[PDB]
């Protein structure tokens, strides 16, 4: 057993959409993905779902920042500060 | 003019700090801690993996009893058994019906994954962060350079000599005791070495992977052979190295807290976004420029045009620059309300120049040091619209 | 029957206790710590050794200015120098008498003894403590198995399995930084990697031997050649090494606390007799021997005959033996107070053996388990002459 790079997997991509601190991600993926997350505070409040059936989900981001992986897609990354004005 | 300056641990984001010398003229820092990768100190414990019962070929005495004995394999299961017939090729061999002995041994041995597709285990402690931090300096532009945390070590390469740290937050997101697989990394509380239940996380524990010696309880069990057949019942747990693959915990480059990356390479956990760090440089004096050189800009006016209440530098403002000689001038605010984008802005004789900055209070009364020479860029801000792309330039968040 | 123990931690001496399973023959302990050897967690920081000036030969450019760099060797000390007129076989050689001109160079680098005659300091943690605990036991009567401490640990060496500790005596003579040396080790505050003071300890500060970069404080300051002559005078405080081995401190394996020896060997501190270590053991029930099998004593008599109030195992009784069978009977006092050499003692029907044992209360009120029948041996004891020799078997001292 050797440490081949297979020809490998990948995610179709996400449909980021926006709102006040909150990503609303309508999602689609090919085949059952594990996404995952991790807010950025001290407080870590990360989340695990495979997602096989495409799902509108929510992301309570904070302001410092949280991070997003759409599958074996590599980890975004961002930027909610205000949006209400 | 030893520059020491308490500075937020947070990586992809210049801190444009200015060097007040008194004397000569100032020089502004953007110091950007590109990584903040950590390797704590730690110890390789055991390697663990799947077994393999790669079974001895059992004996088969055909009339009377096969002693069975000890031997130092680990995990060496065998037990005698009579009361076979074994249909080898030609129906049975052996020519009696009772007596017929048949003792089976199994061992628990390494896979051949275990050299590479491994679980590994950890005792970490703290150890000591880094950093390729980049100061494109002053009038310098550039240095990228691998630095520590440890508040008496210097790094002079470019030409400047800078002490770092020691960080104030030191939340190890790695626990004390940690498992490892290929990348993703756990901070679990693996039994130990020689010890691991059969079934549950290692089944099998080798101190290293030539490590011929191990832990094997896989509670593997020999039965016997059914109705005078040549084989071997092996019944044992399927490992607990299976299983952790797909009944696991979460990665912790995808549970940690602060904010952190990992990688099984030194056993970093890079750009852990937390606290401060009290940071201090030596510049070379010859970088400095001699106060008499610079234009002087005071009889200025500042004002913001079009302030963004925001993380992109949106925050511009005109500033009515009256200046003395015609030339460059470093900028800063000293107070942390205010990121500008520019370190530096030419200057005619007295003309004036917009710079782009972000702030958090809707009310910026920031000053703004344009090489010696102090202003209030007083005004009001706007809150945008378009927030979903990755981390801020404003980091300054207060009461406001 | 999982024998629980609290049990002191000392080294050279056993700790007979008695298994009091209900239902089979009780069996006697002999657990003896011949070691309690530690082996901190701990870092190699730098080593440090004396310096050697190994002076590169210097110009001299015969008319006119050689000027100097800064090389990168460690404490690369270099100072141009005019004004000779080198006396070099032949008288001068360089026909100029003002522009002759001499550069001196000279950089610190490591000793040949750094690799082999070097302190040595480190950043020491607590880590995890190690025993060759012997056990001679019950009638198996040998194991000797290298142990850890940790409270779940096993090690089936032999046939009992035995966990340990943690050992509530969490002193480790070792301070947090500590300078070693060959054998003599120093629990020193080390200043640091890359500061230390030069003529004090840590001139030289190499990570390590192989390393060829390094930390060279030691003020060295080149001079001028004297009266146009060849030479390099270099100025120098010979080192922090060369003190510190006759302006030092007394080591660690003559300072310690509670009872140390030391190593330059994995870095343990042997033996060191502090506290209790709660100690379990699940012996083999296979070696267990069944309660209708042994004599029962019982309706017996026990008397000392000359109790020695000591520690050498001075103190003796008869006991009058009233058995049932004949064969040996385990003997332990449940009681610390007196502490017993025989493990065993053999019976006849019904005779008499003396035991010797040692105690350390006037009036030694201890109670006498003979396998299964209990007795006080109470009784009056006598203060010996002769005590200047090793360390005691007697351990037991309260209030009498």
């Amino acid at each position: 057993p050797v440490k081949a790079k297979c020809i490998a997997t990948l995610a179709p991509e996400p449909l980021v959409e926006h709102k006040h601190r909150t990503l609303i991600l309508h999602l689609h993926p090919d085949h059952p993905t594990l996404l995952t997350t991790r807010s950025l505070g001290s407080d870590a409040n990360p989340t695990r779902q495979w997602i096989e059936r495409p799902t509108t989900v929510n992301f309570t981001v904070t302001g410092e920042g949280l991070e997003y992986t759409w599958g074996n897609h590599p980890p975004k990354r961002v930027w909610a500060q205000e949006s209400g004005e | 003019y030893e520059h020491t300056a308490v500075m937020p641990n947070k990586v992809g984001i210049p801190y444009k700090a200015l060097v007040e010398r008194p004397g000569y003229a100032p020089v502004h820092l953007q110091i950007q801690l590109v990584n903040t990768r950590i390797i704590p100190s730690t110890n390789l414990e055991y390697i663990t993996c799947k077994y393999k019962t790669k079974v001895p070929s059992p004996v088969v005495k055909c009339c009377g009893a096969t002693q069975c004995t000890s031997k130092p394999h680990p995990d060496y299961q065998c037990q005698v058994f009579t009361g076979v017939y074994p249909f080898m090729w030609g129906g049975a061999y052996c020519f009696c019906d009772t007596e017929n002995t048949q003792m089976s041994e199994a061992y628990v041995e390494r896979s051949e994954e275990c050299s590479i597709d491994h679980a590994k285990a950890y005792k970490v402690h703290t150890g000591t962060v880094q950093a390729m931090v980049n100061i494109t300096y002053g009038s310098v532009s550039w240095r990228s350079a691998d630095v520590y945390v440890n508040g008496e070590t210097p790094a002079k390469i470019g030409d400047a000599k800078l002490i770092i740290g020691p960080l104030s937050s030191a939340w190890s997101p790695f626990d004390n005791k940690v498992v490892v697989y290929g990348h993703e990394v756990y901070n679990y509380d693996f039994p130990e070495y020689g010890t691991g239940k059969a079934g549950s996380f290692g089944d099998l524990q080798s101190r290293t992977s030539t490590s011929n010696d191990l832990y094997a309880n896989t509670n593997l069990k020999l039965q016997r052979p059914q109705a005078g057949i040549v084989h071997t019942p092996f019944t044992q747990a399927p490992s607990g190295f299976e299983r952790w693959k797909r009944d696991k915990g979460a990665p912790l480059n995808d549970v940690a807290p602060f904010g952190c990356s990992i990688a099984l390479e030194p056993l970093r956990a890079e750009n852990c976004a937390v606290g401060s760090i009290p940071i201090s440089i030596d510049i070379p004096d010859a970088a400095f420029t001699r106060i008499s050189e610079t234009p002087t800009v005071s009889d200025l006016e500042c004002k913001i045009t079009e302030c963004t209440y925001a993380s992109d530098f949106g925050g511009i403002a005109t500033v009515a620059y009256k200046s003395s000689k015609a030339g460059n001038c470093p900028i800063h605010s000293p107070s942390g309300v205010a990121v500008i984008k520019e370190n530096d802005v030419t200057l005619a004789e007295s003309g004036s120049f917009t710079f782009h900055f972000s702030t958090a209070n809707i009310h910026p009364a920031f000053k703004l040091q344009v090489c010696t020479s102090a202003v209030t860029c007083k005004g009001d801000c706007k809150p945008p619209k378009d927030h979903i792309v990755d981390y801020p330039a404003q980091h300054t968040e207060s009461f406001t």
